[PDB]
């Protein structure tokens, strides 16, 4: 098998409205997914509408595209896209999607459309029973408080009543982030959810084994005299119960707090997915923005 | 008369017939190999 | 044609022997908060961020994501900064404290000494000073960022004697040739605040790890496939030897505490050494970034 090309030249089978090429001539520069890498595409490739599924598991259709291979979208005409894979550290522009302003120097993710379907009214190319849905480019703060609100939805699915989980996801179902709300949808238990509990099960066993008796008493030797507004919000979410402390050695607690490190990334990267894209700066609309970490 | 193990809490196992098996006749079947072993 | 440089002006008078102490620096790292292309002379440097209650870790902090820069020629009125790429090698001066080999991995680091310092013959101002970031091997700035947080973890009962001995033993630092030492994060008996929230982070998550995770393999027991989750609570049992609103916000606490922590438990190597010029000041380093 020959190279990997740079320069993907994609082609629609069906006719084309002229409302169709201005519809997508708006999304030039932006960012669609495939799984080929091939040179003469079609368009069933192009994009997320080939996966999917009745269950929409959306931690399963964040590995899918976490699997992915992105690229943008450059020139388009008449039945030809011409797609532009990117090498890693190159310069262009990128577009936004979803309804999130970008600022400066936070680092850039992709996800897949929450709440997808009619509710959002998302009139993407509907040709043939084939839509064209994109990933959306979500700075890091909301791609953590979607993968960390989604642990805990697979978290707190255990001995709890339905009425106990359907109380907890009017507060746990918003999101907030920079003037905008967000839901997510469909919290359900899948094999992947439960995989990444397991692994969150072991890590957070794990560094609760490597910590020493100076991490367990910091607090209790700290809110006693101290009275910050930080330790007012910290104190109360523990138990009860000067003081001179048994031992103390810092060779040993040099590669025990080594391995609480490395515990600390091993759970760090069930939420953290990778930097995709850097943002240089913004365009004085944020609808488009240079940036680095091309691919 | 029960054994000391030191593992407090019992292991899932995959049960490979590749390893060893444990033990494998219920009470219907120790009983009878008791009525066996007396008469 | 040109490169892809930034232009750097002065805006206070220069002196020839100002200009003869900056052509030292060719090939130096120096740090801009964001790649414009015509900068002002009060961002070259850490000096825009030196501060009296906040220190060592909000500095770190600042530093993992400013975009870092190679000086490339000095003339009249103007400092041409080049901008690196990911995949090219560029030559990096060696302003740190310790030679360098062939193969270590390369990050940033700030200065460990301020404003305040005898031993320092730099680019000095009216009130602007420049100031550089050393590079260091990786395993020298995990060794620094560990002792001093180990170091800083004691920053509430210095009055013992046992104590001091392990401060003042943990105070060193020891790699090739160097005796180097790192000054102590406690300064007259109260703590600079970040390094408090960061060490409170740490035994924050430390303490709801250790909490919360019996109840919940107690919750988790029923679903038992794998071999892993009962060698899980034996270790909670050896150990030894709830509304649901308060462990929701528990749990939420733990992932932003954690979540916080993100710039002491990783870090990017920038640059890495494809060789080492001889007398050792010098190195022409791949970017990796």
């Amino acid at each position: 098998m020959a190279a990997m090309e740079a320069n993907i030249f994609c082609t629609f089978d069906h006719k084309l409205s002229i409302a169709d090429v201005g519809k997508l001539t708006k999304l030039v520069a932006a960012v669609v997914p495939i799984p080929q890498r091939l040179h003469l595409i079609k368009h069933y490739q192009l994009g997320l509408h080939q996966f999917v599924d009745h269950t929409r598991g959306y931690v399963r259709l964040r590995g899918l595209l976490r699997n992915m291979t992105l690229t943008l979208m450059r020139r388009v005409e008449g039945n030809q896209i011409l797609l532009h894979v990117p090498t890693h550290g190159l310069l262009y522009t990128v577009l936004n999607t979803g309804p999130v302003t970008w600022e400066k120097g936070d680092a850039l993710c992709v996800l897949p459309p929450l709440f997808h379907g009619p509710l959002a009214r998302e009139n993407l190319l509907t040709l043939g029973q084939w839509e064209l849905v994109l990933p959306w480019i979500v700075p890091m703060p909301l791609a953590l408080e979607i993968n960390q609100r989604l642990l805990i939805m697979g978290l707190f699915s255990l001995d709890r009543s339905y009425e106990e989980v359907k109380a907890a996801v009017q507060q746990l179902q918003t999101i907030t982030f920079r003037d905008a709300t967000f839901t997510i949808p469909d919290p359900v238990i899948d094999q992947h959810l439960l995989i990444d509990m397991k692994t969150a099960c072991l890590s957070m066993s794990m560094v609760a084994n490597l910590a020493s008796e100076l991490t367990m008493t910091y607090v209790r030797k700290l809110a006693l005299e101290d009275s910050s507004m930080l330790l007012v919000k910290c104190q109360e979410l523990l138990m009860r119960l000067p003081a001179r402390p048994q031992h103390v050695s810092p060779d040993d607690e040099i590669a025990r707090l080594s391995a609480l490190f490395v515990m600390l990334r091993q759970l760090d990267d069930l939420i953290r997915e990778q930097v995709v894209f850097t943002v240089c700066d913004v365009s004085p609309d944020n609808k488009s923005a240079t940036c680095i970490f091309k691919g | 008369s029960l054994l000391h193990t030191f593992w407090r809490l019992p292991v899932a196992v995959f049960f490979e017939p590749h390893e060893e098996n444990v033990l494998r006749c219920p009470e219907r079947v120790l009983r009878r190999l008791l009525e066996d072993a007396a008469v």
